[PDB]
């Protein structure tokens, strides 16, 4: 069962670059496939019998290779082929998948909107409390986020998790959730979340205080 | 000098010729329809008859043989008495006729043929109805040729041809087949004819009319919509049609070195033959229960083999037991022709193909019943040589022209290596044997 | 032509649960009919194939009935049923139809996938909060929205808003795992001159314990 | 004669080695050829849909620029003929016909480029012909061109490797390899007398031929028909009808083919200069048409399955009947490098679908769908005009892909085929070789 | 092959209503379909077709938009629209699958059939009484009961003798309608033997209403 | 508009006879076809095209004639025989059906078992009161049921249904049913139901009094 190996695991370019990944097969394999999956979306069926596009794929792409050497390549990327790349073939029974090619994109710094929210009256009615705090459409990817009960910083309780790469916007966006007990959230009154990029020499800041 | 004659009166038939060839068709799509009903009837007869010795075992084996046995006979002696030129198939009879080398005795054949077939066909024997139909259609042309007194090596030739095309058209409900028999084949290939082919039509159209008049809305052969046939994957197709070609010939040796052979065990002597006859036509009602598969038509394992319902085992069984049993029937003079039966052959022998390269390659995603079906008239390229024809003949009969492309090429693959190992047309074969004994 | 997986969801080690894909648009007989595998995170890994007339079904190197692919063309569905389910089978399974171009075969059209737990943890519907801004909105051009789902069990929920007709300015956050429990937010953004001026909905839907919340933003009064 | 037969039945079916593989590369090459040529149709016909989009808002300015833009095109492909190569005009089967009565030179080295080219250009501009005639006629000379290239005596050489060059012409040409093969044994033979057409090789012409095209345009088909429905026998009359209407009717299209190259003669004098310019006139005429009224004017294959699904009212199948008869006429009559089968296949369907239509709201109780009666009628126009039912009938077949008309089928096919003889017509195939040796005769 | 039509039932003059017939057993595209009634007493009549491809609908001679014939190819089944009811319409609605032989068309296979009742009576249950003789006649060899089921609306009831175990000489007779309601009768004759020593019941069911009763048969006293 | 007429309207034949319909066309008729429908189920396809047997029909069943007039047959007519048999041309458009012609199970004469029953205690209880009277099995199926309450005749509040002829034995029954108001029934004491066959010269009396 040929084992395919996809090029670089992940890999940037800015829109405009050729970009080029290659899919490595431990044996033979003739006229292999590649499949693009677009976050959050199934495989699309993007370059097939080696160097054929799907209908409806760009004339951007392009498939190619032949021994245990292959490559799908895009002329001029686009920032709308963010996505994971995998290569297959089905030549040697059974069918066998690469591990994928994750091209992401590199474009224009972009500043986060930070947007923080309150516990839900709900929320308290069921003994908890979790405050929000929304970093969006930021660019680069790397971001900082502090969470300042009172002035005083808080790491006890706080959970993160960013969104991957858009399609259209390249851009990223965050989300950190301080969670605590109701009468925890209670014994303080001005919360605050402290937001830290490339884009601004002093972090960004949002706040808001029960009175 | 007059370098000219030219192009208009290409396609002009009399008339004449055109109306004689509608009540050819006419006649022989009765004649045929009759015939298969006539068959039919026995078959169901001798089945009937099993029922009333259903419980001693022995006594039925006995019933099945002395029954086929009685009915063989029967047919053995209507040719060997009365008309000695309807024995086998009958087409090299009639494509001699198109020679002038063959007399078309009608008055003779005609009832000799019909009721003489009409008996080997009913005891369950290794033939098909081809063989009568065509000859009979063959005849029928002549007859009313005779009957109407129609001057011209055209009108002669012509309602010869649309007979012999009507008759196989009604043997297969096979319009197109019929037609391309005769302009494939059966047209006199060494120089130019009469032959008028709106006639052939014409022919053909009446008798398949007069074919679905009666029995239809059911096929002969239901097969399904088989899969199709991936690019990568042709290669397998001419390397099926290569063994076609090797064997085509091999096949086409057994079936005149046994006529010889089973000769002897007769000697000539009308009876001897008819008992040699009743011999073989009750073994085959006999095997035609004991193991149905290994006797009669064949149009029977053709659907069960497609659909790869039989083991590799019960395959190449299958296989052997015809081409002894086919070989029996036909080999030894009795009414019916061959055609049928190699449609069986090559069905069995596509089928074991397809089995093989189905667990070779996965990655084809294979269906054993595609190979059925590109071997189905490969042995009718291998051996009559004849392969538009049976290609036309298949496609018309099972349905899957996405398998057009691998069925000619095993087509091809067949007629190319029959030719290149040595092998020769066996209806012109046989008719080579006849006029060599003539002059010779 | 779609394909709907379905029937995934949560399931006990050692336990077995029947996956079934409901295709329409296209003849389902004709189609040789695929399964393929996605570990959360990971690459794709082909499970097993079966032809329309269910008599050839290969599976990958794999145990006695480790997997069991049927088929049924008068429903056009497909089954995959695993059994004896040890934790590297939970993933997210495709059911792909199959084609070829010049014979080497491809994964035609895929479906949406199912996703396939294997844990002990009961199944728990998710509770639906609305964040909404602080008593004092800083009135920008935008206004910035949220709903934040809250533990829940197996993965996924899948939260829209206003159902779908307010599709740009939406971000769901990938949720995350904190004593067996999931927790994501999605967030909106409408302008401003438009809310509390219309209504903001959050269309929350946990597949797995077929409930499905419908949270309205309500402007802290 | 008697001896001569016996023993000689062996050496029935006895093909030379060599021909056999050199009808191989033959078809092999005839496939790339037709594959090509089909593409570069494609890529032209495709310039001037993306030329139209630069002029969309201006409509007086579409109009001119689908005109000049296929005149252009015409011109080109007219004047490539008249200059290099008149001999490949017209359809060029009739002149493939001759070579095979050797009353015509295959002048390979010339038609090849003339026709690919030329064509190339008449279709491009999308005119009212098929690209058999430059498949079938350049697969043809293809034939010829490794004949001399490999030097190969003998009149079954010669014969054989140019019959299998029309076959996989043909075939190529609307993917329908047996149409090809049957095309050669029921018409192409010089039917006068036998041949040295070896059978065997127009096989393996065809099926390289067929390969070489399924390697590049496939998994889609030309002709989308879907399985129509079937035809009870209380049915069949009406088929003899309709066929009997085409018979009618194919030999009076086949005077106004002729009249009509007649007419369009004075026009240009046989002068290069108002030849090539009225021929301009008419592929503009085309392009122009090919907007306006797309139905109108080029190949026919795309209302087709429009046709056949009864998508047309009444009125406008009468209309698209009258509007491509004209068409044809001026596209084929007047020399342009093209076909006439396509064409006709379109004209047929569109008769069919017509009958079709009375047919059904006259006899519910058949329970008619018009769709057969289009598939039925598709192949009768090449029945009653070129005479070669067979062919037809399993080209349309191959191409539609519903047998259970057979028996229709070929009902219409021969009733269309015998009042075509009855009336008083003629292979127009033949009629057309039949003047261009009396012509050359006459200038003695 | 079973044809399954459904939809009929009691409708007030001038309403409308949905006559299903749904397929199985075969591909139900590929026919013709039709709807045929038989109105009670009467004798059969044809109201209308439907071809595969729906592009034919045919209807009887009856008047401008009468009924209207539709098919759903996608879920196998066939519908009939009937609007402006009328005591004409009243009758047994079955959908046939058309074929043909020598091309003259046929009714090929039937469907069990839906009864459609229209009038402006109210549905009301039955009162269920049972018929035991009177000491005055003789116990005899052979004796015969009895259940009058009287005054319901509409059809139909259904009546079982000891959960129908006991069908051995039965009689059910056709109910009469007088006056907007519904009256039957069924008798039972059984051995002297068997009743009054073994109970002998009477089960009716009339399902319009719901209704569900027993009515045992006791001597009178 | 095309009308067809079947001969016998009901008929009777001893199992083993030849039983003989017909149906006549107002106009010009091809190929017609003929459903036998039994009670209480659907019509099933028996001849077609003016005289094919269906894939399970007996062979004693047979069509023939044209033009005007056609006719199904049966030679050794059976138990199971006996149904509605419905002709149907559709030669012409619209199609059409015939008017049935019932087969009949004739047998030898049998004298009906009359039964009288009083009404409930429960029907009686809502002032109701049913008198009802059965006239069970019986050959053929013509019969006079009347009604003396005091010896005195009754033809109002009478109710008859006979059932269909018996799968069983091929007889009738018979049901005449008395409705009468509680006291119109209390006004009275002998009640009497009176039933006249072919089988006797004298009526079947059977009678009860509420005393
Ligand atoms: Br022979
Ligand atoms: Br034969
Ligand atoms: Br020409
Ligand atoms: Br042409």
């Amino acid at each position: 069962d040929i084992v395919l190996t996809q090029s670089p695991a992940i890999m940037s370019a800015a829109p405009g670059d050729k970009v080029t990944m290659t899919c490595s097969a431990s044996s033979s394999v003739s006229y292999i496939h590649w499949y693009q999956q677009k976050s959050g979306t199934s495989p699309k069926r993007w370059i097939y019998d080696t160097s054929k596009l799907t209908s409806g794929v760009p004339v951007r792409f392009s498939g190619s290779g032949s021994g245990t050497s292959y490559s799908l390549t895009i002329n001029t990327m686009e920032a709308e082929d963010a996505a994971t790349y995998y290569c297959q073939q089905w030549s040697s029974h059974p069918q066998t998948f690469g591990g994928g090619t994750k091209l992401e994109i590199l474009r224009a710094d972009a500043a986060p909107t930070v947007s923080i929210f309150p516990p839900s009256s709900e929320q308290l009615t069921s003994g908890g409390a979790s405050v929000v705090c929304f970093l969006n459409n930021f660019y680069p990817k790397d971001i900082n986020v502090k969470w300042k009960i009172d002035g005083s910083e808080r790491q006890n309780g706080v959970l993160n998790s960013w969104t991957d790469q858009d399609s259209k916007d390249s851009t990223y966006s965050m989300s950190s959730t301080l969670t605590l007990t109701k009468d925890e959230y209670e014994r303080h009154n001005s919360y605050t979340c402290e937001a830290t990029h490339k884009t601004s020499t002093s972090p960004i800041v949002k706040s808001f205080n029960r009175a | 000098r007059q370098l000219i004659r030219q192009l208009l009166e290409r396609d002009k038939t009399p008339l004449a010729i055109l109306f004689m060839a509608a009540v050819v068709g006419t006649l022989v799509g009765l004649a045929a329809v009759a015939f298969d009903k006539g068959v039919a009837w026995l078959q169901n007869q001798r089945m009937g008859a099993l029922v009333h010795t259903a419980d001693n075992y022995p006594l039925l084996l006995t019933v099945a043989f002395l029954c086929s046995a009685v009915l063989a006979m029967f047919g053995y002696f209507l040719v060997r008495k009365y008309a000695p030129e309807a024995g086998g198939s009958g087409i090299p009879e009639i494509e001699g006729a198109l020679e002038d080398q063959r007399p078309v005795r009608w008055w003779r054949v005609l009832p000799v043929k019909f009721f003489g077939g009409l008996g080997t066909l009913g005891g369950g024997m290794v033939l098909g109805r081809e063989g009568p139909t065509v000859q009979i259609g063959g005849n029928i042309g002549r007859m009313v040729l005779d009957i109407f007194r129609l001057k011209g090596d055209e009108a002669r030739h012509t309602l010869l041809a649309t007979g012999a095309a009507a008759g196989l058209a009604a043997a297969f409900n096979a319009p197109l087949a019929g037609i391309l028999f005769i302009i494939e084949h059966m047209r006199p290939q060494f120089r130019y004819t009469l032959i008028s082919i709106k006639a052939v039509f014409i022919g053909v159209i009446m008798s398949t009319i007069m074919y679905r008049i009666f029995n239809h809305e059911v096929a002969l052969i239901d097969v399904g919509k088989l899969s199709d046939a991936p690019l990568n994957t042709l290669w397998l197709y001419l390397i099926l049609g290569i063994i076609f070609g090797i064997f085509g010939p091999i096949f086409n040796k057994w079936v005149l070195g046994m006529q010889d052979l089973l000769h002897r065990v007769h000697g000539g002597n009308i009876t001897k033959w008819v008992l040699m006859g009743g011999a073989i036509g009750g073994l085959c009602g006999l095997l035609g229960f004991v193991a149905p598969a290994t006797s009669g038509g064949g149009f029977n394992l053709i659907p069960i083999a497609t659909a790869g319902n039989f083991s590799m085992g019960m395959l190449v069984f299958i296989f052997v037991a015809r081409v002894i049993t086919t070989l029996l029937c036909f080999s030894s003079g009795a009414p019916g022709g061959i055609f049928a039966p190699m449609l069986a052959l090559g069905t069995v022998l596509g089928t074991a193909f397809g089995m093989v390269a189905v667990e070779l390659f996965p990655q084809y995603h294979l269906e054993a019943g595609t190979f059925a079906i590109a071997g189905m008239g490969a042995l009718l390229a291998a051996s009559i040589r004849a392969p538009l024809t049976g290609i036309i003949l298949v496609l018309e009969m099972t349905d899957n022209y996405q398998l057009i492309l691998p069925m000619i090429i095993t087509g091809l693959g067949a007629t190319l290596l029959a030719q290149f190992t040595g092998g020769k047309p066996l209806y012109s074969a046989i008719l080579a044997r006849t006029l060599a004994k003539q002059e010779a | 032509v779609r394909l709907l997986e379905s029937g995934g969801g949560l399931v006990q080690p050692g336990g077995s649960l029947k996956l079934s894909c409901a295709a329409s648009g296209f003849d389902y007989s004709r189609y040789w009919m695929s399964w393929v595998r996605q570990a959360p995170g990971k690459g794709l890994k082909w499970i097993g194939e079966i032809n329309p007339v269910s008599s050839t079904i290969n599976y990958t190197p794999s145990l006695k009935d480790k997997f069991i692919i049927s088929r049924d063309n008068a429903k056009d569905t497909l089954y995959l049923q695993i059994s004896k389910v040890r934790s590297e089978d939970t993933a997210l399974y495709y059911c792909a139809r199959l084609y070829y171009g010049y014979g080497y075969w491809y994964f035609d059209v895929w479906g949406a996938g199912t996703t396939v737990t294997v844990s002990s943890a009961k199944t728990t519907p998710p509770s639906v909060y609305p964040l909404a801004p602080g008593s004092a909105a800083a009135a920008a051009s935008m206004v910035t929205l949220g709903c934040l789902v809250k533990g829940y069990f197996p993965e996924p929920v899948t939260v829209t808003w206003n159902s779908g007709s307010l599709a740009a300015g939406v971000h769901t956050f990938p949720a995350v795992l904190q004593a067996a429990l999931y927790t994501l937010s999605s967030s909106v953004t409408v302008p401003s001159s438009s809310w509390p001026s219309e209504t903001v909905t959050c269309n929350v839907a946990h597949p797995a314990s077929s409930t499905k919340v419908d949270k309205k933003i309500v402007p802290r009064a």
